[PDB]
Parts: C-alpha cells; sequence; structure tokens
RNA sequence: CCGGUCGGAUUUCCAACGGGGCCUUUCCUUCUGGCUAACCUUGAGUCCUUGUGGCUCUUGGCGAACCAGGACUUUUACUUUGA
C-alpha cells in the first residue's frame, strides 16, 4: 500500500554506502539479530540497508500523523548530534533539546522546562536513558536511532544506524527531515532531489 | 522473540544444534567406499569406525581408529556410500 | 524422576503464557494429554495443535490465544462421587459461572457440566480457566 | 455483562492489547497507543485517517516492542520483507 | 492363463487383465518365468477427482516381495493398455477386533492384526517405491483432524501425477484425509 | 543420572529414522545371517559381533536387515551362552578387584569401591530371577566368585 | 414458529441436548429341549381383486419371545442405579 515512488532510489543508497553507515558494531545483542546481513571476516557485521530504509519511511508516517508539529521533541546529548537536531527542528517545527536533559522535566510541572509531548526521538539510548525512562511514566511513544549495542527497552520503531561515525549520525536526521516534508505536502515531487546540501546537518569544530 | 514458527525451522540453524535436540533426531555419520592400490576392490567402511580394518585379500591396514572419527591412511581414495 | 507426563505438559503451557508467547513445545505426548487438550479446544481456550511423531512418543506444538489464566493438574487422582462434584468446584474455580474441572469417567474424559447431564462420575484429572 | 432485561451494566469496557491480547487497566502508565498515516495517490498524507496500534505495558519493558510492531504492521501491508516468520 | 492368476474369482473385468497379463507374459521370454508363479486375490475400481478412474489390486500377503522386484516395468504396461486408469498394488491384511472386558477368552492377538498397525502399512505399499520420511497429524479448531505425509524426493516424478488419486483410495478404505507434501 | 555416581552427561547413539534397509545394500539376509554364526563359533558376544559387522561389512543394524535381534538368532541356533552377557561382565570385574585385595591391605579406598560393584549385581540378579532366565537358586558369593566363571 | 382461544390444544416445522439402530475385514461363544409369536416348507383353510399372499391349517425349514438342562469362559480396584 505504498507505490513504486516510495521505493529505494539507487541514487539514494549511493549516499549511504558512501557515508559508511552500513557497519554495525562487533557485538550484536539478542533482540536486533534480524537486522544483520552477514558478518565480515574482519570482525564487523553489515547492516541490511534495505531494511534501514524500510523502517525509515515508517517513522515519518508517524511524525506526519500528528496535529501540532511542535509536539515532537528531538533529543541528543552527544556532541555529534547536537547540531543535527537543531537544523532538523529548525524547518520542521519540533521542540529540540540539546546538551543536558534536566531530570524531572516530563513530570513535575512546577519546573519551567515542563513539556508534554506526543512523541520523543532519541539518538543513542545507551547514554541517554533519562529521557527514555521518564517517558515510560506518562504514555509517550519513542523512536530511537539504534546501533547493535543498544538497550532496546521501552523503544518502539527503531532505525538501525551506525552510531559511531559523524556523517552517519547526521545523515539519518537529514533523510528523515527530507521525508517528513514530502508527506506534509510542503514539497512538490518525490522524484526531484533536495536542493539543500546534506553537509549542512553535520558537525565541525576548529 | 514472542512469535516464531516452531514447526518449520531453518536449515541453517539445524546444522548447529546437538544431535539429540533437533526436531526429529538422527545420526550425523555416513559410509565410505574406500579402495587400496593393490587389490583394487571395494569395501564399505564406517566413518567413526573404532577397529582398524584391513582388506580381506590385500592384508594391509586401512583406517586407524582414535578420538571421535577414524583417520584414513595414505595412498587411498574414497567416496560416500 | 519423570512420574507424571501430563503434570508437566500443563506446566509447560502457563509457564510460557505468563510471558506472553504464542506457541510451546511439549515432550512426550500421550493419549490423555490429547484429550485434555481437546476439551480446552472446544471451549476456545487454545487454538490448534500439531502432533509430531518420531517413532518413540511424539512431541506436540500448541498455539495459544490470550485467554488462559491457569490450567492445572490434581495429582492423587482421587475418587469423586456424584454428590461431591460441587464441593470440588466451589474451591478450585474463580466464579460460579465459568471455568471447568474435568474428570476421567467410565464413558470418556469430559468436563463437569457434561458429566452432569449424562449422570456419571469418576476420578478427577485437572481444571481449566 | 448485562442483566436479565438486556442492558449493559458495567462502568465501561476496557481496551485489549494488540500484541498479546491482555487487558490494559487504569494504572498501566506505560501503555502506548500509536497511529500511522494513510497515504494518497499523489504521494501525500490524508490529515484525518489513521491505523491504530495498542501495545501493553510489559511487551515494552522486556524489549519485545519493536518486533511486535514489525509483525503487526506487515500484516496490514505497511512494510514488506523486514520480518520473517520462520526464524 | 484364465483361472490361474485368480483364486476363486470369476469376473470378466479382471479376466481381461488376466488376458492382459498373459499377453505381456508370452511377449517377455526373459521374464515369463518370474512373471509366472504369482497371483492376485481380487480387484476393485474407484473414481478419482481427475475425471477418471483407478484400479487397486489385492495380492496374497507373502507374495509382496515377489511383486516388488518387477513392480516398475509392468505398471505402465497396463496404463498404456487400458486408459484413464491408475493401477495400485496393495496386499490384503486381516484385523482382529479388540477383546472387551466381558468377552470369552480366545487366543491373544499379535500386534500385526491391530487396526492401527494395518493402516500405517497400507500407506507404505501404496507409495511404492518411494519412502516416507515423516508424518504429522493436524488438529483443527472445528473438531476435525487431517494428516500429512512427508515423502522423499528421488523417484517422485513417477508418482507425482497420481497424488490426487491416492487421496481417493485412502479415503474410501478408511475414512481419513491425507495431504501429501514433498519438501526439498 | 548415573546410579552410584553424581554425573549427568548424555551421549548415546541416535538411531536413524527409517525402519528399512538403505539403498546401498546389495546382499541377502541369508548371506549375512550366517556371518553372525560364523563368528559365534569364534566365541564372541553379540556386542563384539555388531561392531565388527558394522565397521567391516556395512550392515547398519542386524535388527532391520534380518528380521530378528542378535541374541534371538543365537538362541535359535543354540550358540547362546549360559549366563546373560552383562551379568557376566560385572562378575569378571569383581574378581579383578578381589585379586588385587590379596596383594593389598592398606587401601581403605578401593575396599569401598567393591561394595558398590557388588551392589549392582544383586540388582541385576533380582530381575533375571523374576523374569526366569536364571533358575531361582542362582546366588552369587565370594566362594561362587571363584567357582562358576573362575 | 405457530394461538387456531366457546393459558391448553398444535395441524406443523426448525436449532441444540442426551438415546437407540443397523452397515462398514469388526461382539455373548454356544448347545439340547420344549416353547410361544413369527418367516416359510407339502399345501390349502381364512377372508379380502383370484394365490405356497401373509393371516395362519397341514407336513417341514428356521430366526424369533420363555422356561429348563446346560455348555464352556482370566482376575480385581473405582463409579451408576436398586433392594
Amino acid at each position: 500500500s505504498l507505490p513504486a515512488t516510495f521505493d529505494l532510489t539507487p541514487e539514494d543508497a549511493q549516499l549511504l554506502l558512501a557515508a559508511n553507515t552500513h557497519l554495525g558494531a562487533r557485538n550484536v545483542q539478542v533482540h536486533q539479530e534480524p537486522y544483520v546481513f552477514n558478518a565480515r571476516p574482519d570482525g564487523v557485521h553489515v547492516i541490511n540497508v534495505g531494511k534501514t530504509w524500510e523502517k525509515l519511511v515508517l517513522a515519518a508516517r508517524i511524525i506526519a500523523a500528528i496535529p501540532n508539529p511542535e509536539d515532537v521533541v528531538a533529543i541528543s546529548s552527544r556532541t555529534f548530534g547536537q547540531r543535527a537536531v537543531l537544523k532538523f527542528a529548525a524547518h520542521t517545527g519540533a521542540t529540540p533539546i540539546a546538551g543536558r536533559f534536566t531530570p524531572g522535566s516530563f513530570t513535575n510541572y512546577i519546573t519551567r522546562s515542563f513539556k508534554e509531548p506526543r512523541l520523543v526521538i532519541v539518538t543513542d539510548p545507551r547514554s541517554d536513558a533519562q529521557a527514555i525512562k521518564e517517558a515510560s511514566y506518562v504514555n509517550i511513544p519513542v523512536i530511537a536511532l539504534t546501533d547493535l549495542d543498544s538497550p532496546s527497552e521501552f523503544v518502539d520503531v527503531a532505525i538501525p544506524c551506525n552510531n559511531r561515525g559523524k556523517h552517519s549520525i547526521g545523515l539519518i536526521w537529514y533523510l528523515l527531515a527530507r521525508e517528513v516534508l514530502r508527506l506534509r505536502g510542503a514539497l512538490v515531487d518525490r522524484t526531484q532531489p533536495w536542493s539543500i546540501m546534506p553537509d549542512l546537518y553535520f558537525y565541525r569544530f576548529p | 522473540v514472542l512469535v516464531q514458527d516452531l514447526l518449520h525451522p531453518t536449515a541453517a540453524s539445524e546444522a548447529r544444534k546437538h544431535k539429540l535436540k533437533t526436531l526429529v533426531q538422527g545420526p550425523r555419520s555416513y559410509f565410505l567406499d574406500v579402495k587400496c592400490p593393490g587389490c583394487l576392490n571395494i569395501t564399505t567402511v564406517f566413518s567413526h569406525a573404532q577397529t582398524a580394518v584391513t582388506c580381506e585379500s590385500c592384508s594391509t591396514i586401512l583406517c586407524t581408529p582414535t578420538g571421535g572419527k577414524a583417520k584414513l591412511s595414505e595412498g587411498t581414495s574414497f567416496r560416500r556410500k | 524422576t519423570r512420574s507424571s507426563v501430563l503434570a508437566d505438559a500443563l506446566n509447560a503451557i502457563n509457564n510460557a503464557e505468563k510471558t506472553g508467547k504464542r506457541q510451546v513445545l511439549i515432550r512426550p505426548s500421550s493419549k490423555v494429554i490429547i484429550k485434555f487438550l481437546q476439551v480446552m479446544q472446544k471451549h476456545g481456550y487454545i487454538g490448534e495443535f500439531e502432533y509430531i511423531d518420531d517413532h518413540r512418543s511424539g512431541k506436540i506444538v500448541v498455539q495459544l490465544n490470550g485467554r488462559l489464566n491457569k490450567c492445572g493438574v490434581i495429582s492423587p487422582r482421587f475418587n469423586v462421587k456424584i454428590g461431591d462434584i460441587e464441593k470440588w468446584t466451589a474451591n478450585l474455580l474463580p466464579a460460579r459461572q465459568f471455568g471447568y474441572v474435568i474428570l476421567t469417567t467410565s464413558a470418556g474424559i469430559m468436563d463437569h457440566e457434561e458429566a452432569r447431564r449424562k449422570h456419571v462420575s469418576g476420578k478427577i484429572l485437572g481444571f481449566v480457566y | 455483562m448485562e442483566n436479565d432485561k438486556g442492558q449493559l451494566v458495567e462502568l465501561y469496557v476496557p481496551r485489549k492489547c494488540s500484541a498479546t491480547n491482555r487487558i490494559i487497566k487504569a494504572d498501566d502508565h506505560a501503555s502506548v497507543q500509536i497511529n500511522v498515516a494513510k497515504v494518497d495517490e499523489e504521494g501525500r498524507a490524508i490529515p484525518g485517517e489513521y491505523v491504530t496500534y495498542a501495545l501493553s505495558g510489559y511487551v515494552r519493558s522486556r524489549g519485545e516492542s519493536d518486533d511486535s510492531l514489525n509483525r503487526l504492521a506487515q500484516n496490514d501491508g505497511l512494510l514488506k520483507n523486514v520480518w520473517s516468520y520462520s526464524r | 492363463p484364465q483361472a490361474k492368476i485368480l483364486s476363486q474369482a470369476p469376473t470378466e473385468l479382471e479376466l481381461q487383465v488376466a488376458q492382459a497379463f498373459v499377453e505381456l507374459e508370452n511377449s517377455s521370454p526373459e521374464l515369463k518365468a518370474e512373471l509366472r508363479p504369482l497371483q492376485f486375490k481380487s480387484i476393485r475400481e474407484i473414481d478419482v477427482a481427475g475425471g477418471k478412474k483407478a484400479l487397486a489390486i489385492f495380492v496374497p500377503v507373502p507374495s509382496l516381495a515377489g511383486f516388488h522386484k518387477v513392480q516398475t516395468k509392468l505398471t505402465r504396461e497396463l496404463e498404456k493398455k487400458f486408459q484413464d486408469r491408475h493401477v495400485i498394488f496393495l496386499a490384503e491384511r486381516r484385523i482382529l477386533p479388540k477383546p472387551s472386558r466381558t468377552s470369552r477368552q480366545v487366543q491373544k492377538r499379535p500386534r500385526s492384526r491391530t487396526l492401527t498397525a494395518v493402516h500405517d502399512k497400507i500407506l507404505e505399499d501404496l507409495v511404492f517405491p518411494t519412502e516416507i520420511v515423516g508424518k504429522r497429524v493436524r488438529y483443527l479448531v472445528g473438531g476435525n483432524k487431517i494428516q500429512k505425509v512427508l515423502l522423499d524426493s528421488k523417484d517422485v516424478q513417477q508418482i507425482d501425477y497420481k497424488l490426487e488419486s491416492f487421496q481417493a483410495v485412502y479415503n474410501k478404505l478408511t475414512g481419513k484425509q491425507i495431504v501429501f507434501e514433498i519438501p526439498s | 543420572g548415573r546410579m552410584h555416581s553424581a554425573g549427568k552427561g548424555i551421549s548415546s547413539s541416535a538411531i536413524p529414522y527409517s525402519r528399512n534397509a538403505p539403498a546401498w545394500f546389495k546382499l541377502s539376509s541369508e548371506s549375512v545371517i550366517e556371518q553372525i554364526v560364523k563368528y559365534a563359533r569364534k566365541g564372541l558376544t553379540p556386542s563384539q559381533i555388531g561392531v565388527l559387522l558394522r565397521d567391516a561389512h556395512g550392515v547398519t543394524q542386524a535388527r532391520v536387515i534380518t528380521g530378528n535381534k542378535i541374541m534371538r538368532i543365537l538362541k535359535s541356533n543354540g550358540l547362546a551362552p549360559e549366563i546373560p552377557e552383562d551379568l557376566y561382565y560385572l562378575i569378571k570385574k569383581a574378581v579383578s578387584v578381589r585379586k588385587h585385595l590379596e596383594r593389598n591391605r592398606k587401601d581403605k579406598d578401593a575396599k569401598f569401591r567393591l561394595i558398590l560393584i557388588e551392589s549392582r549385581i544383586h540388582r541385576l540378579a533380582r530381575y533375571y530371577r523374576t523374569v526366569a532366565v536364571l533358575p531361582p537358586n542362582w546366588k552369587y558369593e565370594s566362594a561362587t566368585a571363584s567357582a562358576l566363571v573362575n
């Protein structure tokens, strides 16, 4: 129930294999074993990219199904993501969170940072679980950017990535940000490429 | 996993389980058709055979037994069953 | 060592439906396992099942819906008279309008309403709700 | 539940889960419910239509949530070739 | 040649296959010795779902190994001789009943005459010369119960077109349902 | 789980599924039933026969190629031993520890590994007496250790 | 369902729920006597379209209900109904 315009473009995957985002970590856990294509003799495992795109259009079919586009929240605490969340939330309208999450900010409405979202999008739920654990109290669905060392508790639809590279963290926000606009009607045609350079979403320090 | 087809398991994982604990158990041994250069005759032989056999005519050693599987001798050929 | 086959053929079920699975694997099968199962299947508590055979005593693979709270076994199979079903049934079962205790009775293995209108009695076997 | 005359006499019938057919009570505060968006022939999204999934409190805590999404979604034609029965 | 191959069975429709028996016999000089000393008890005819019929031969019991050495190269000879048929080779077993509690004691019946020990053999001859590698019995929701027979994967090209006819004869003799299934 | 021990391993042969001959057998039942008796005259157990038959002449199981078991064949041809084979091996094991004891006396240990070996013989002997393949006055003793086989 | 009515009939059909019966390679295991009804045998009485029609008369084959001699046949536990 999604036509051939929703299929994987051969030009699109040319980016991903260039971006080195199909190299999982060297220790699978027991829940993410469907996502592994084959092991390399070096010691690394190769993610199935045709799976990581098939569970990429699904998240955008959830993000587009919300009334108010400021009820999505996108969080990072690593340095590598906390530019990419901002330009995501810039021209979509989500309420970004970068740097430090303060504890007790989805409960305890006497704080000034109090929020009551409809989704939560996290990057690295190993070193981020305070937003995971608090969302469990108040019926908040969640979407993650899962590696193969990722504790996948409380986490619904789960984009398989490589959370070690710098392009590969940024790019998955970009393709997600590209796709969410196409569903809204804010663009014109699926087949035309995105005018913005994808290097904008990266991170750089002098 | 919570939902799994237990009745039609994949053949790539059945090869790794123990001899007993597959769906319906069975052997993982076989039989060989070994030949000696001299007598040029055939003799069937077990794979993990635990006695050192010899040909009935060319009284020459064929398979030394040890461990878990028999090691064949040199200067000979074989073929499965 | 292994004394009752049925007693841990129903311990394998609810031990893997408290964790919300959908299928289990029983080993060995029996003539009295299958008929205990065939009375939890004409009432809806389980789905369908298949019988392997491997020339020794087969295994079974059962499909579970969502509807069992507990199924069990009573291990000295005592001797229920006919005035004494309703004291066994006021103790084992959660409410007066559902659930069943099943019996081995001289005209087959059946539940306790089915044994009322045939007017028989026998030895106890287990319960289901 | 309904009396001799016929009318329902509960307070109000509660929501079954969709992965394990349990029952979700008024203090299951991790009981997520998730909508996805139907699509248009041009490739756009209808703003008013959904497909709804309800997941219990404890299929999430063990971590079996996302696979239970892929199992549930793929029966409704949302995905193809990402989940496999015969594991 | 006419009353030979039967055993007190005057009926023309196998007398002609007895006539068909000697016609291949005398034209087989290297075989007519070993095709000679056999017999068969009786025969029966039944219709299949392929818009045609089929034949079932009944042979006296210890001659089964005698028939099996020649079983292939006489089978299709009647198939080209008589049309729209399928010939099946079955033995002829005997089933003693089960002694109830209040019954007069007779000699104790050996296992080879028990009702579940004939039918599992009555499959095995019927699918000659390929082998069964496993079975399953399936227990449905509507109180009905069908089975499933895993066959081998070598000579099945000789037999694959008869699998619908096989469900006819086994249903008629017993009252059971069989779905043949060949894995790879 | 190993009577008179505390080990728990499991390692047997696993009998294959088919109850018929393999397709790579090219002999007769008559041309193989007599190699059994041809080695019985050599004075062998059933146990040594089958392993010698399998590793040399390719018979997987005499149970399926001939209609009977080995001991049934040997009983029909009168080559059967008197005492049943397993019971005899516990006896011969019991004298070799006994013969060690006439040369050793400061072994408190292997004294109490003989009362274990002897204990498995009364277990075996009750069963053989009850099924009546031993006459109901068969008894084992230290004097009958050095009498019936020795 | 049907009420049909100067609650009870139901012409009449349906769903279940328990019970017989035969047939399927397959249950009391028989015997000798009466013995009663019943199919039939040499064959008509009986009265109805005329009958070796049955009903039933006569010889004669029997299964068929009941008494009487049997005739032989592993043994318990439990449960149902009776005195």
